[PDB]
């Protein structure tokens, strides 16, 4: 029994988020493997095999059966500190756990800063196009 | 897998 | 920083609950000492020095200046596992901490069971008496 | 101290 904010640190919570995940028995990227690797399932109508690292917030889609979630995570987000954690959840100390949650909080904020940047640039493109068109 | 579109 | 239900496990939270605690510098049972020992301040109109262990839920009033909170806790609630904890909060492992929070949950329940029982018995005495009186008349 |  942990608060909602912290559940994603629990493997079994992460596994539970996989609802209608297509890759099951026989595949390398099963819910169990995705979850061990830190991923949560975050599907859209648009992008339905979308998954996200709960810790560094990197999102990945286009999953294929033979994809090893751990190697995919290393490839696309080499610096994610969850990948460094070798001890089991319950073997962590509260100090270690609190250190991790702080790094996660920083990761969230960095990601939101990076999204707001991308949104601002997209709006700036449209504005630029609109002005060019009215100049022409 | 690959990054988001 | 941490969820409300857990804060009592933190010494600084416990100390912070002591608001107009009478026993300050020069006394053995200061807020700092009461908090080191596990106690929270839960004053009433009726008993304004009331303190309770956050873990085992034992309540004690009638505090005196030279009272050592730790020795009073050992006396009145010898089985309280918080008294066994040697490490600081941040040195516990999550497994240890979860095991402690379970024992606390079970202590809360035992306390509420024990109260319900006592209230039920008081009501049963009254009802029994009323019916005796009626059969007597 | 003492028990309530
Ligand atoms: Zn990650
Ligand atoms: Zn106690």
């Amino acid at each position: 029994t942990l608060p909602p904010a912290w559940q994603p640190f629990l493997k079994d919570h992460r596994i539970s988020t996989f609802k209608n995940w297509p890759f099951l028995e026989g595949c390398a990227c099963t819910p169990e493997r995705m979850a061990e690797a830190g991923f949560i399932h975050c599907p859209t109508e648009n992008e339905p095999d979308l998954a996200q690292c709960f810790f560094c917030f990197k999102e990945l889609e286009g999953w294929e059966p033979d994809d090893d979630p751990i190697e995919e995570h290393k490839k696309h987000s080499s610096g994610c500190a969850f990948l460094s954690v070798k001890k089991q959840f319950e073997e962590l100390t509260l100090g270690e756990f609190l250190k991790l949650d702080r790094e996660r909080a920083k990761n969230k904020i960095a990601k939101e800063t990076n999204n707001k940047k991308k949104e601002f640039e997209e709006t700036a493109k449209k504005v630029r196009r609109a002005i060019e068109q009215l100049a022409a | 897998a690959r990054t988001k579109q």
